[PDB]
């Protein structure tokens, strides 16, 4: 396709603004690093308490 | 939540056979998964805790494997007493929650239900309301299609099915589908016929009688 | 009615991530902390910083998916790749707990070094509540309260009339 | 040995409130946890919360977040239940289990993050209605003898609550294909069952086949003849 | 009134987000970021490396000169795609380390 | 002559019935009792980390070979290389791993002390003082069931506020 | 650490799969080594920042 994009995976370009990756151990490029987990959440917040 | 994915929802299995049963889980529990039997009448029993260890006094035919997102329940040999419901549950995370539970069935011949159906008794209508009961008796598999029509035009939305448990003997299934009107209602037609659809018969069997005429 | 951090959180207080909640003579009123919200909110978007800071560029590597059977050379390919990615999985596991235990950790300091700022300005005009709110034993209207909040409240104005109204 | 005994069966109108209890013996009660499951009516189980027998913390699920309330006692070693606001949807039979040790770390295989054992069950039916007496309609067989041989009668027990009624077939005298139906429930708000039985078309009319409907909730007993139509 | 209250607190959110830490599997933080990219377009841009599709041919093929990749002659690229598709269709051949000279060539 | 004595450079080897607990001297007597919530709220810190530390699984098959009972060369110094560079990580990440979760347990379970200590502080306001030592001197007559409603967070300190004052002072 | 005959790191030659592949191990240990230390210091740096902050309080 006509875009731009630095990482290369045989399941297409990908996006670099995440350090990981689960897409594919193939890559080309500046690419996150392939990871096998599926999902990683890095809070942003405090603890949440209700009330 | 963690949902918890139990294959398959139900078993037919002989006795001497060899079973398996999977456990799925939506994100990793590592070993916090636990096995529960339940019989039909009774309060669940705990079979296999932490993935693969056996409940003290439990038979030597249970064990469980597996870790992460994948799990299973093996029976060595089926014994009679291990026709049962078996659930898996998570425990690695609050809330807890279980599988939706696999079905051990005992398994049969094939056997095509023989139909039955009743007219409202007289007093009944006496009293204001109709009630059809359309019965299928002793018939393996459990999956059948009961069809209510009153003179010729099927119905929807007025009638109630019940199946009884596998029988202790022949390990058969019975279903009552009843069709409930008023009685204005009932008066005005005439011919009642429920069409029953199962496995055991080439072309749907149909059971009917006329209001009024015996 | 009025209750602190001890217990719960505010949802009503969209303003900012910490604050004060007042009762007085005028009413009731609500105030966020700029710089205290400010202070753990540079901190997570320091974080967020390095955790991307390092570029990862690969051009050519090994081949990572094979059509044949071939034995040694392959088993050792394979072997390769999949003692990187076991590690890289390993390092991706251990940093986000361990910036989740600090990011927590920030945040729970920013409240703490709130209520501690507060309490040392009250002094002797004030009893802790145990909830996470001030018992202030005078008169303190708005401007009074505003001036606990920007951090200019003059105790001895008020240190007569509070120590007085402490001790019967 | 080690147990859980529960408390009796509870009938509860819709805006009422249950509280289930729970009565431990063989263990020490304070060094673990109790967990609540409920099964509704031909369902699965579902975990409504687990209550420290050792701090008197609790958890509860999400959904049934300030409708329910655990509490336990350590003198008579026993944990209780509370469930507020009730509805249809809290019919269920509803259960206790040992869960989790206290007191001391645990390796995971040593946590105790099982439920066992399990209290017998305590039934709880949420439904606006009060108890009344069964009705029975008989179930006459119908067609040419039904059939050249095997015919089919039966009871239709309509219109009573609440849940169990006895059904015997000549006091108990015939026990060989007959068929109780697990009762449903109608949107009236009220239950109904049938119960019929196989016998030999030639012995229509020589023998006499009399259900006979026994219910406690209501101290009814009502016996049924069922005889073919006659035209 | 004599005396004032003032209270000390943090926001809070109906909804959070559960996140891992060293000794909880799950805490409930007022929000969370994702550090895993698992999503792609299905489609390789062609920005900013030269991207050169085989389409029906494979870079040894394009070497030799098999006559439906002649227009690769001379060609260059950052990052050569070779396609499931791809056929050889001249004289059958063999290459010893055949993995080695793609290697090579490809670098 | 036995004077009670707190955390403050001291440990309590007679507590046997839980982590953390209060220790009183009041006219019935001396006495003592553990902290059920704060014990159980660092061990359940202790358990998750436990649970964690254990919840990747590990399952290789067919891997590579990593002895050799003849002499190769080029293709056996790689795979030598290769196991010899995996083992060295795992042991780096082995020893960095127990030491974080070392000295973050030191700290979680001598914060739940503080806690504790800080807690018993609001609940007294101005009826008691702080003896530096861990210990709390309250000043006013405080019998066994006034030291439990402290233990157990129902202590009103209104109740005695005018006889603590007039101690203090 | 103490390591003595290893494998080739350099290489005056083009040799095409197996040098691939030691090239690969090379860059790959090095890059697990270099995360390793980045996160050390960070980690310690922040220690050291707690501890010292920690004895004047
Ligand atoms: C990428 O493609 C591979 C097969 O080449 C497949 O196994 C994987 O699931 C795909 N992932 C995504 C995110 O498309
Ligand atoms: C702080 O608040 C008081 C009361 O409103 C006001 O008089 C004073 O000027 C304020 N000071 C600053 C620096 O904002
Ligand atoms: C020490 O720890 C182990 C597990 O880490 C636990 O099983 C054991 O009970 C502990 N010892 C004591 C005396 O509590
Ligand atoms: C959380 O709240 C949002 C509304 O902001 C709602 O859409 C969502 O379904 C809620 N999630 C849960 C799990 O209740
Ligand atoms: C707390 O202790 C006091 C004094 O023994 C007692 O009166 C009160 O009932 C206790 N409260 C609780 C919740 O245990």
């Amino acid at each position: 396709d006509t875009c731009i994009s630095e990482c290369i995976t045989p399941n297409g370009s990908i996006p670099n603004d995440k350090p990981f990756q689960n897409v594919n151990k193939i890559t080309y490029g500046a690419c996150p690093k392939y990871v096998k987990q599926n999902t990683l959440k890095l809070a942003t917040g405090m603890r949440n308490v209700p009330e | 939540d963690i949902q918890m994915t139990q294959s398959p929802v139900s078993l037919s299995a002989s006795v001497g056979d060899r079973v398996t049963i999977t456990c799925r889980a939506s994100q990793s529990i590592g070993k916090f998964l636990n096995w529960y039997q339940q019989k039909p009448g009774r309060a669940p029993k705990l079979l296999i805790y932490y993935a693969s260890n056996l409940e003290t006094g439990g038979p030597s035919r249970f064990s469980g494997r597996g870790s992460e997102t994948e799990f299973s329940l093996t029976i060595s040999s089926l014994q009679p007493e291990d026709f049962a419901t078996y659930y898996c549950q998570q425990s690695n995370n609050v809330p807890h929650t279980f599988g939706q539970g696999t079905k051990l069935e005992i398994k049969r011949t094939v056997a095509a239900p023989s139909v039955f159906i009743f007219p409202p008794s007289d007093e009944q209508l006496k009293s204001g309301t109709a009630s059809v009961v359309c019965l299928l008796n002793n018939f393996y598999p459990r999956e059948a299609k009961v069809q209510w029509k009153v003179d010729n035009a099927l119905q929807s939305g007025n009638s109630q099915e019940s199946v009884t448990e596998q029988d202790s003997k022949d390990s058969t299934y019975s279903l009552s589908s009843t069709l409930t009107l008023s009685k204005a209602d009932y008066e005005k037609h005439k011919v009642y016929a429920c069409e029953v659809t199962h496995q055991g018969l080439s072309s749907p069997v149909t059971k009917s009688f006329n209001r009024g005429e015996c | 009615a009025i209750a602190g951090f001890i217990e719960n959180g505010w949802e009503g207080m969209i303003d900012g991530w910490y604050g004060f909640r007042h009762q007085n003579s005028e009413g009731t009123g609500q105030a966020a902390d700029l710089k205290s919200t400010q202070a753990a909110i540079d901190q997570i978007n320091g974080k967020l910083n390095r955790v991307i800071e390092k570029t990862n560029e690969k051009f050519h590597q090994i081949e990572k998916e094979f059509s044949e059977v071939e034995g040694r050379i392959q088993d050792l390919e394979k072997y390769v790749e999949d003692t990187k990615i076991d590690l890289w999985s390993y390092n991706a596991e251990l940093l986000v707990a361990l910036e989740n235990q600090h990011t927590i950790d920030l945040t729970d300091s920013e409240m703490n070094k709130l209520f501690e700022k507060t309490r040392r300005q009250l002094r002797e005009n004030a009893e802790d509540m145990g909830n996470g709110c001030f018992k202030i034993y005078h008169k303190c209207d708005n401007a009074c309260i505003e001036s606990i909040r920007n951090g200019t409240y003059d105790h001895d104005v008020y240190r007569d009339e509070a120590l007085n109204n402490r001790f019967q | 040995q080690v147990q859980l005994v529960q408390s009796g069966p509870e009938v509860k109108k819709p805006g009422a409130s249950v509280k289930v209890s729970c009565k431990a013996s063989g263990y020490s009660f304070s060094r673990y946890g109790i967990s609540w499951v409920r099964q509704a009516p031909g369902q699965g189980l579902e975990w409504l919360g687990w209550i420290s027998g050792y701090t008197g913390n609790t958890n509860y699920a999400q959904k049934f977040q300030g409708r329910v309330t655990m509490t336990t006692d350590t003198s008579t070693s026993t944990a209780s239940m509370e469930l507020r606001s009730l509805r249809s949807d809290d019919t269920a039979v509803y259960y206790c289990a040992r869960d989790k040790k206290q007191g001391e770390v645990v390796l995971p295989a040593a946590s105790f993050r099982w439920f066992a054992p399990w209290g017998q069950g305590t039934l709880v039916t949420v439904s606006s209605a009060s108890t009344k007496g069964p009705s029975v309609f008989p179930l006459a067989p119908s067609s040419k003898s039904t059939s050249g041989g095997t015919a089919a009668l039966g009871c239709l027990v309509k219109d009573y609550f609440p849940e169990p009624v006895t059904v015997s077939w000549n006091s108990g005298a015939l026990t060989s294909g007959v068929h109780t139906f697990p009762a449903v429930l109608q949107s009236s708000g009220l239950y109904s069952l049938s119960s019929v039985v196989t016998v030999p078309s030639s012995s229509l009319g020589t023998q006499t086949y009399i259900c006979n409907v026994n219910h406690k909730p209501s101290n009814t007993k009502v016996d049924k003849k069922v005889e073919p139509k006659s035209c | 009134n004599s005396t004032a209250t003032l209270c000390l607190g943090h926001h809070a959110v109906p909804n959070g987000t559960l996140v891992k830490t060293i000794t909880d599997d799950q805490i409930e933080v007022t929000n969370a970021t994702e550090l895993v990219q698992s999503s792609s377009t299905g489609k390789i841009c062609n920005n900013p490396h030269r991207i050169l599709d085989g389409i029906d041919c494979t870079l040894i093929d394009a070497l030799l000169g098999d006559p439906h990749c002649d227009v690769f002659q001379n060609e260059t690229w950052d990052l050569f795609v070779e396609r499931s598709k791809a056929f050889s269709n001249c004289y059958p051949y063999d290459v010893p380390d055949y993995a080695s000279l793609r290697s090579l060539v490809a670098s």
